[PDB]
């Protein structure tokens, strides 16, 4: 609650007018077109999403030598699957174990490995998660994601202050011995690769 | 700068607002805002660091509670007006016109094949910030280093919560674009980049998790020892 | 707590808004808000430290841009609801009633001579926070001390901008109510109080004024050496 | 500018209703009365103001021994003039010289020596002054108050983090030799005793 704040409807209506105004001037300057806007949207709506990250995960789970290359150099390993580019030119993948839990944040803005996860969800970019995860990670994981990391287990928080993008390789769920790459992929979530959830059980 | 946007370790911001599902774009306006990231850098005038700095200079109350992509509109306008490429009076005139005529058309314009090629190439090719420099890394894995207490008024990546704190160098990544210059229009002046590990007790004192560390990326000048 | 309210050294908050003259009270509502400082402590349940902590827990966007005395209303309600002395549902009901009937009367009530005597006495007598304690001061003038990097989640007077910084003790004032207890409902537990001098270079690094110092009041546990 | 913020009229109208609601409940609980509210307002509108601080200043200017006592213990010295009480139980007065300029702030809230200055003006309590004066005091004094403190002159910023209240004894303007206490008082301002301005020239 903020008694000084307009309704969501009034905010949306004012933002809409300001953006259409700005868009009209950028069109007249030739640096924005309807086709350019439609292409950027189409790419991150339907081409680039966490299904890409999921392939990298299931390959590392089923291929020990690919996993070593992923952990050595995430960019080069992801290029093996034709996966890379904008806002993931420099990826460092980090491995969940029984000893260690990894969770990633951009405290300064929203930085996130677009090429494997697509655009970050709104909660990731907002001040609540960004402020709290570097300071109370165990409590945040418990209260927001229902994810209890036992106190004896170290929580490593990766703050992307640089163009280095941090990506979590979550642990392979138990009871998935000999599963196909496609079956294993149904267990890999956006959340599992941020480190705010494990991969799905069962 | 010591902006409110630097929220790492800030208390009182409240519980996470996480709907069970959401679309990538919540409104058509968000797609237009998104398209301004690649429009701004296409025109080589401004890069990612300067784009960040425009956001950091927002009214904090507006930054803290606005839809995320409003931040992108603010920074595009901030650089627009400073470089004289956006006339603020014309922009306010257009805002009012589109408030009163929301379904009025956009200006007639030619599509541009080169803008589609530029987009596809940036998206799948990337805009790498890694650079080669003439000096070797000053520091290496295992080096114990103290983060600078410098407090620049322009752009930097010096989270208040790591300033003057002690950590261990974890990895040297090569040299990259240096924010303290690139974001202040002073160019790339690339510097060696390191991941440094800080314990929760170092960062927060006794109120820190007893079994937690934060990894933070430090350009060479940010650290000594 | 690491709240936004702790604004010392924050950049980007913008130019000072200073009208050439102003009244003490800008609206009748401000007088009612002001009267809640002496109403809250009259009833010994809550003191000045807890009153501060209620404000610190405000929505920051609301805190940064609201009229000042709105902060006083928020903290009175914060303690009201926590102690069950204010029913939030009844308060929302009354807010709506007075939105729709702004000139509706206040409830009929007896005036109280004791409330006038209490006011006059508090105003001209003061509410002194100085206390006697059994231990002597740990520190003295000329002692060089480092401020704690502890980061309590409840109330404290540990401005982020002085944490882990080195200063010289300037004056020992005696012992006073200790915020870290009083503001968290844990009582007075009084501590020796010192003014400490920090240089601008210590506080801000090379971006600090070359010829400036900040004097900050430190309770004994805030400092060592 | 904040595109999310309601009009000053809408804010005032909502605050008015919320306060009248809160006031109605505090009246029914017997901890607030119309007479109590009117007395607090009357005191800080007409009884307690910077005219009190001005008397302390002109006495220190014209009385070297009173000045020494003021600088030793502000509370005890101000009690000599029947001046003290709420939010100035502990005052430390600090002396402007040719060597040193003093300016006072409450970075954490609004703390201010009510008994000598009355209630602080709104700019003093707001984030703009509070954030900037500990970090850019010379630039703030120049840009906001047209007050140029030469670089060679030290600026001491007093941040009231405790119940200790800091008050500036400004320098006696030149050309006031042998002036009456009443004439000298016309030169002493609220601002001169915060340290954001000198005492008036001429
Ligand atoms: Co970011
Ligand atoms: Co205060």
């Amino acid at each position: 609650e903020n008694i000084t704040r307009k309704s969501d409807e009034e905010i949306q209506k004012e933002i809409t007018a300001r953006v259409k105004a700005l868009e009209s001037m950028l069109i007249e300057q030739g640096i924005l077109t309807t086709s350019m806007i439609d292409r950027m949207a189409e790419i991150y709506e339907n081409e680039v999403g966490p299904h890409l990250g999921a392939k990298v995960v299931v390959k590392a789970w089923t291929d020990p030598e690919f996993k070593k290359r992923l952990l050595a150099d995430g960019t080069e390993a992801c290029k093996e699957l034709g996966i890379g580019g904008l806002q993931g030119e420099d990826m460092m993948w980090v491995e969940n174990t029984d000893e260690v839990h990894h969770v990633v944040v951009c405290t300064l803005c929203s930085c996130y490995p677009w090429p494997v996860l697509g655009l970050p969800p709104n909660w990731f970019k907002e001040p609540q998660y960004r402020s709290r995860v570097v300071r109370e990670p165990r409590q945040l994981l418990k209260e927001e994601f229902g994810f209890e990391v036992p106190p004896s287990k170290e929580i490593k928080v990766w703050d992307s202050s640089s163009e280095m993008r941090f990506v979590v390789l979550p642990q392979r769920p138990a009871g998935t011995d000999g599963w196909s790459e496609e079956e294993l992929a149904t267990l890999v979530t956006r959340e599992s690769m941020i480190g705010v959830e494990p991969a799905k059980a069962v | 700068m010591n902006g409110v946007y630097d929220v790492g370790g800030t208390d009182g911001l409240g519980p996470i607002n996480r709907p069970a599902d959401e679309p990538v774009f919540r409104a058509e306006w968000e797609k237009v805002a998104f398209a301004m990231f690649p429009a701004t850098f296409r025109a080589g005038f401004m890069g990612l660091d300067e784009f960040r700095f425009g956001i950091e200079q927002m009214n904090p109350a507006e930054y803290l509670e606005s839809p995320y992509y409003w931040h992108w509109i603010r920074t595009y306008i901030h650089h627009g007006v400073r470089t004289g490429k956006i006339d603020l009076e014309e922009l306010e005139r257009r805002t009012q016109y589109y408030r009163e005529n929301p379904d009025a058309p956009l200006p007639e314009h030619e599509q541009k094949p080169e803008l589609i090629e530029f987009v596809n190439q940036a998206v799948y090719g990337g805009l790498p910030a890694s650079r080669e420099v003439d000096r070797p890394p000053k520091f290496k894995e295992g080096d114990v280093v103290r983060f600078s207490t410098a407090s620049p008024k322009g752009h930097a990546r010096r989270a208040r919560y790591v300033r003057g704190k002690t950590g261990t160098v974890v990895k040297h990544h090569g040299a990259y674009i240096y924010p303290d210059t690139a974001g202040n229009g002073l160019g790339e002046c690339p510097e060696h980049l390191y991941t440094v590990r800080f314990t929760a007790q170092e960062l927060w004192g006794p109120e820190g998790d007893p079994n937690s560390s934060v990894y933070y990326d430090c350009w060479e000048p940010y650290i000594e020892l």
